[PDB]
């Protein structure tokens, strides 16, 4: 009915805004995890490059 | 402000005489027949004339 349409539409739009809040929360969870992952990858690559430079210096000394 | 306070207390203590769950309420009342146009024009104000 008409009042069914009113109640359903209004508080279902409230539930939809709640779902948008939940999706924004999940995106904020994923963003910092991606940041930590890429920072770990970059630090690993930096440590590897320092290791290879030390290996080249050892080969030069030999 | 005493008149205002009596009005607020009367409205809130009569507000518990309803029946609801989570997406709506319903109430019942009695109206004398020579008060039907006044209540009808007063309840014509609300959302989609509920």
């Amino acid at each position: 009915s008409k009042l069914e349409a009113i109640l359903s539409q209004e508080v279902e739009a409230e539930i939809q805004a709640l779902l948008q809040e939940a999706e924004a929360k999940a995106e904020a969870v994923k963003r910092e995890a991606e940041e930590k992952a890429k920072a770990l990858l970059q630090a690993r690559e930096r440590a590897l490059e320092a290791q290879y430079r030390a290996a080249l210096r050892r080969a030069e000394s030999a | 402000l005493w008149t205002r306070a009596q009005d607020e207390v009367a409205r809130l203590k009569a507000l518990e005489e309803l029946a609801s769950g989570r997406f709506g309420f319903a109430l019942l009342g009695y109206v004398p027949v020579k008060a039907k146009p006044k209540v009808e024009e007063a309840l014509a104000r609300h959302k989609e004339s509920v």
